[PDB]
């Protein structure tokens, strides 16, 4: 999925991370689409919240193991509780995020 | 050049450079923790710090206590992003095999260090 | 505004990244799956290989994500990256958990890559410590 | 560029840089001492250095010994203030689980880097704005 | 109940510091020195490093002597604040220039303390004493 | 103190004149003369000036000298010229091989140790590849 990685990020920016890039590839060779690709709206809101608490919080800091790997688990807890990514809150963010770590 | 630091803990004393030209500051231990031989444990020492942009803080075991102790840090060159606003935590573990350690409130524990880094561009190239 | 030259051994892993600016220095990735037991050691392979400048020196540091929660260290903990070494940069990994083994997998992360101007001074003998004090 | 060094033990040599970049000179040992599994022993070197001002010392372990038997620095990133004038001693540790160490005399056991450090000040703030 | 006003002014008297001399030095007003030393301001936790830097004496002393009025009512210490100073001298002398006590000490100020309380016991003065002396009892006490 | 003697061996093999070697290390012909024939002893900074000069390393002159406080002589010294090929290999593994640089100790023992492996199976240092002797080092280096 090497055409839709570069074409899609302008879209979302409406223009005319590597690993972040990295790693979506691997979602192709792996399951074949990108679940992350069509929804980047939610995963990057996600995303600004996972860089706010790795660099704010002491807990998250010390105690993390891939940024990505854990916006992903968060969205897939949120998705679970059927909660959407407009109506969360930074601070509701970090209170799962210590959880799984 | 200066560098701010926001006490979260008040009751411990300000990290101080003590004689000039030493390496770093000392930073104080806001927990009271017993290491049992091999196990560690992340203690908070109570300060925040904010590294400048173009340089890294770094946490150093203290000589004393790893020599006598035994005392060091697992993450042992300790490492403060700039960007990091956090309450800075250390990873201390008792590497002596049988002999418990036990850590009062207010011990200094490990020393705070900054430094030049150059933040350099990866390129890839074939063959060197 | 300094460029360091980097050859991926392994192009199945990942160029390493900084990241956000300002970042201490860039996560190195583990190129075989290895596990250790309560208090063994490894010699991992990052698959990388990068010319440190002259002047300089390359730094390979612990991770406190995996130091802290599961107990794994470096053994030369300030691994040192001399400016002439041009083979494949390794990680001397251990794990320092009394009684849980530790699994890393290919790709992982388990440490980053710092590069720091090193002084190289010229050692002169004297017969003491004369204008010091 | 310049770093004035003692040999309190005349029978080890001076501490070289063998090839010029690399990171520091490498430190022979003054004593022979046994590291039993997960005993620990602070070495000496029989050197003492005058860290000018402004820098400091570092004392790394040695990654040879290190990937092979197991031998490490307690303190790892070991510093040496620029104000001691006192004998360099390396705090060595075994960390093989069961197999001990012999270090004998003249055998190099860490190498000794010189880097700038930031003599920083610290203000305290209420909070960063 | 912080005695650091009490804690200044005996230092600097101690130091032989004017008023007018120490304001130099630290920038602060005769006026901010004086309400400082009369409690009627407290004094600031960046201002401490500076009464440190104009006293000559490491801030982190001064915390341990407040830390003394916060356990005991007075210090001991600012009392027979003469011994101290030559004793510590002492201490940092070895701590700088011996191997033995670089590399096996904690904190300078308990070990002064507990260097002091040695030689309280066996009778003999802190001024006729020599740094080789203290030297032995230091490596003795690591 | 014999190091009179590694001077001026080392002087030759390096093709350096007395007085070309007087330009680099600054001293004069008659303090070079005094101390290549063992009149004046050569101090210990003098052995890292000399050092710099001749190109070689400083610590591998304090282990030639180890050699005659030892067996007499030097075997280092006498067979030099094997010892330069030799030492330049282990050079290029120690830089250029993770398995060397992550498990070496000392480049000049490993040195001797590779020249008394070829000594013995009766390999010459000059016809031999840098290929096999990698493999050599490898063996040494690990158990």
């Amino acid at each position: 999925h090497y055409g839709t990685i570069i074409k899609t990020l302008r879209k979302y920016m409406k223009l005319t991370p590597s690993y972040i890039l990295h790693r979506i590839s691997d979602e192709f060779k792996e399951k074949g689409y990108s679940p992350t690709l069509n929804d980047f709206g939610k995963f990057d809101k996600m995303y600004s919240y996972v860089n706010k608490a790795y660099y704010n919080d002491g807990d998250i800091y010390y105690s993390s193991y891939d940024l990505y790997d854990e916006t992903i688990k968060l969205l897939e807890l949120l998705k679970e509780s059927k909660i959407n990514v407009n109506d969360i809150d930074y601070d509701y963010v970090l209170k799962l995020y210590k959880q799984i770590l | 050049t200066t560098l701010a630091i926001v006490r979260l803990d008040p009751g411990l004393p300000l990290p101080s450079r003590a004689h000039d030209g030493d390496a770093g500051v000392d930073l104080y231990s806001a927990e009271d923790v017993e290491l049992a031989p091999g196990r560690r444990a992340l203690v908070r020492t109570g300060v925040a710090v904010a590294v400048p942009f173009g340089m890294v803080g770094l946490v150093h075991p203290r000589s004393g206590l790893a020599t006598r102790v035994g005392l060091s840090i697992v993450n042992s060159p300790g490492t403060i992003d700039a960007g990091y606003r956090g309450e800075i935590k250390v990873a201390l573990i008792n590497l002596d095999p049988a002999a418990p350690i036990v850590v009062h409130r207010g011990d200094r524990i490990a020393q705070l260090l900054v430094q030049r880094v150059e933040l350099v561009e990866l390129v890839e190239v074939s063959s060197f």
